[PDB]
């Protein structure tokens, strides 16, 4: 259990092991926010810039500010999760995106080379299409 | 024995599998046939998000069972 090995290891979490779906409940779409997680006030790991094109891409269809985003994912997931070790070199993930989801109601139909997925929640009040590439995210208007 | 996976296109996929078989395992069977690395593999079972270090047994996955399979994506 790599997954909860890494959360049971971070000093800023707190709580037991669950999956965000469970410490934040909402109108998920099935299956938003199946993935581990530990409750934390706010982490310090300060805007990452030049690994942000997954927050650029919400931020310009909704207008949410790519720092509220971000603020957001501080004050809501341990620093385990915001920072596996490879947050500069990779980036963020569609789990980071399940909490921008819950937070803002939001849904988002991915793209990926490898097919797509849906998250989100219900009856979200913006929904857009992102397009994956190998290491980017880039907001499409509904492609493919 | 053979467990069935379920991808969110409602696609059924069968492996056949071992009780013993990690989670790292049956994601490598799904890549044999699906082309989807492991990195982009997340294997749900009754709700339960599954870790790759664990065995189907260890989950109490017996035959004849579905997994979900779900996108996830980094970038």
């Amino acid at each position: 259990e790599p997954d909860t090995a890494r959360l049971d290891a971070d000093p800023s979490a707190s709580g037991p092991v669950m999956e965000f779906r469970e410490l934040q409940k909402g109108a998920y779409i099935e299956p938003t926010g199946a993935f581990l997680t530990r409750a934390r006030v706010s982490s310090s790991i300060p805007y990452p810039a030049r690994a942000a094109c997954l927050l650029v891409a919400v931020s310009q269809a909704t207008g949410l500010p790519t720092r509220t985003l971000w603020a957001a994912l501080c004050a809501n997931l341990p620093d385990s999760v915001l920072d596996d070790g490879s947050l500069a070199t990779l980036g963020l993930t569609t789990d980071h995106f399940a909490v921008l989801a819950r937070i803002f109601s939001l849904r988002c139909r991915f793209v990926s080379e490898h097919g797509d997925v849906e998250l989100g929640l219900h009856d979200a009040t913006s929904r857009f299409t992102i397009r994956h590439t190998p290491g980017h995210f880039e907001l499409v208007a509904d492609n493919f | 024995m053979q467990i069935f996976v379920k991808t969110l296109t409602g696609k059924t996929i069968t492996l056949e599998v071992e009780p013993s078989d990690t989670i790292e395992n049956v994601k490598a069977k799904i890549q044999d046939k699906e082309g989807i690395p492991p990195d982009q593999q997340r294997l749900i079972f009754a709700g339960k998000q599954l870790e790759d270090g664990r065995t189907l047994s260890d989950y109490n996955i017996q035959k004849e069972s579905t997994l979900h399979l779900v996108l996830r994506l980094r970038g």
